[PDB]
């Protein structure tokens, strides 16, 4: 089976060239097409181009072209994707994707359609410093139906780049949460919200915990979230 | 340069259904050089169909494609839970390539009314000069929600950002959160801070709200 592995998530700042490698394993390398697809956060899939490493022949999309340049290294059965001029809205996953075959080797036969894709990589495009979330208490309410639902939560806030996990009480607690997708905020720092719901009668007893973890900074935050004291 | 159009932007139905996706092209995809492909949250697409029709060893035999020229057809025959994703065409018939927008099949169930909740900014996020009001719909269907933020009865816009999750695996609703941003400042200018939310399942607009310092 055919595996394509990519390079890991990259940080740049407009303006800059970002190169993305896609090494392949299993199969065979020099007569299929190698092509790369980007998909910006809650976008579309998007055709950027493709290459036969063997003919040396690559074909851009229009929207791309001048800025883009696509490679193969059938010495290291490795393709490689640079983008250059870097704007915000290159923020995307950047995918790797090869056609199927009918068989194995150069004498395999050609599907056309991306069978086989790399496990995508994270380009972030900003001016942004890389940067630790602040984690605030999204506080139950004092108002909480006696007997019944109260919600509580973390508010994951001003945090650069993608991606931020959370967990509620070291992974003991998962029924009722809900991890909200990240927006990027006009300050160009990015921002979520994690939130539980949980029985009005434990508010009182039970311990609220919210593990943030931000890998990108290095950071690991556990933010107690109780009533507060009116 | 061929445009693909898929239809319809979301399909809403049962698990256990027959679920239709439709895609057009802008001219004749050469030789049917169409392909189909399945995208779930976190994952990279893959392949169920290509060349209109054929399907790849190790795809379920619910999935078929047909049609030629500049009309093409996906076809889950019966929708198993773990359909439910997003499909996308793609036609492969030039050197040029190109997706279509995609369509997302999700699971349609019973409407279900959101439960508000509003949050205060913390105290300790105020000590950093900002004031961010979180307004929370929890559990909900369908996707379509309003959410409207009101500082001392006035109407605000362009203040607020929302996000919404995926479609849940166990109860197939949804839900949003709203968040307003202010400066402590412009926080402190005002009194009552209220989200009123509107939705398919409320026979009207539910409003949850405090007042500031209580
Ligand atoms: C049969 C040989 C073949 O298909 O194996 C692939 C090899 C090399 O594999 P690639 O580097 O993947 O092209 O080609 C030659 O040996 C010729």
């Amino acid at each position: 089976q055919v595996q394509l592995v990519q390079s890991g998530a990259e940080v740049k700042r407009p303006g800059s060239s970002v190169t993305v490698s896609c090494k392949a394993s299993g199969g065979s390398f020099s007569t299929y097409a190698l092509s790369w697809v980007r998909q910006a956060p809650g976008r579309g899939l998007e055709w950027m181009g493709g290459v036969i490493p063997l003919l040396t022949i690559t074909n851009y999309a229009p929207r791309f072209q001048g800025r883009i340049t696509i490679t193969a290294d059938r010495s290291t059965s490795t393709a490689y994707l640079e983008l250059n001029s870097l704007r915000p809205e290159d923020t995307a996953v950047y995918y790797c994707a090869r056609e199927g075959t009918t068989g194995w080797g150069w004498l395999g036969k050609p599907i056309g359609a991306f069978a086989h894709w790399g496990q995508g990589t994270l380009v972030t495009v900003s001016s942004a410093s890389t940067k630790g979330p602040s984690v605030f208490p999204l506080a139950p309410s004092s108002k909480s139906t006696s007997g019944g639902t109260a919600a509580l939560g973390c508010l994951v806030k001003d945090y650069f780049p993608e991606p931020v996990t959370v967990s509620w009480n070291s992974g003991a607690l998962t029924s009722g949460v809900h991890t909200f997708p990240a927006v990027l905020q006009s300050s160009g720092l990015y921002s979520l919200s994690s939130v539980v719901t949980v029985p009005s009668s434990s508010l009182g007893t039970q311990t609220y915990i919210c593990n943030v973890n931000h890998k990108p900074s290095n950071t690991k935050v556990d933010k107690k979230v109780e009533p507060k004291s009116c | 340069e061929i445009v693909l159009t898929q239809s319809p932007g979301t399909q809403s139905l049962s698990p256990g259904e027959r679920a239709t996706l439709s895609c057009r092209a802008s001219q004749s995809v050469g030789n049917n050089k169409l392909a189909w492909y399945q995208q779930r949250p976190g994952q990279a697409p893959r392949l169920l169909i290509y060349g209109a029709s054929s399907r790849p060893s190790g795809v379920a035999d619910r999935f078929s494609g047909s049609g030629s020229g500049t009309d093409f057809t996906l076809t889950i025959s019966r929708l198993e839970p773990e359909d439910f994703a997003v499909y996308y065409c793609q036609q492969y018939g030039q050197s040029l390539s190109t997706f279509g927008q995609g369509t997302k099949v999700e699971v349609k169930r019973t409407v279900a009314a959101p439960s508000v909740f509003i949050f205060p900014p913390s105290d300790e996020q105020l000590k950093s000069g900002t004031a961010s009001v979180v307004c929370l719909l929890n559990n909900f269907y369908p996707r379509e929600a309003k959410v409207q933020w009101k500082v001392d009865n006035a109407l605000q816009s362009g203040n607020s950002q929302e996000s919404v999750t995926e479609q849940d695996s166990k109860d197939s609703t949804y839900s949003l959160s709203s968040t307003l941003t202010l400066s402590k400042a412009d926080y402190e200018k005002h009194k009552v801070y209220a989200c009123e939310v509107t939705h398919q399942g409320l026979s009207s607009p539910v409003t949850k709200s405090f007042n500031r310092g209580e």
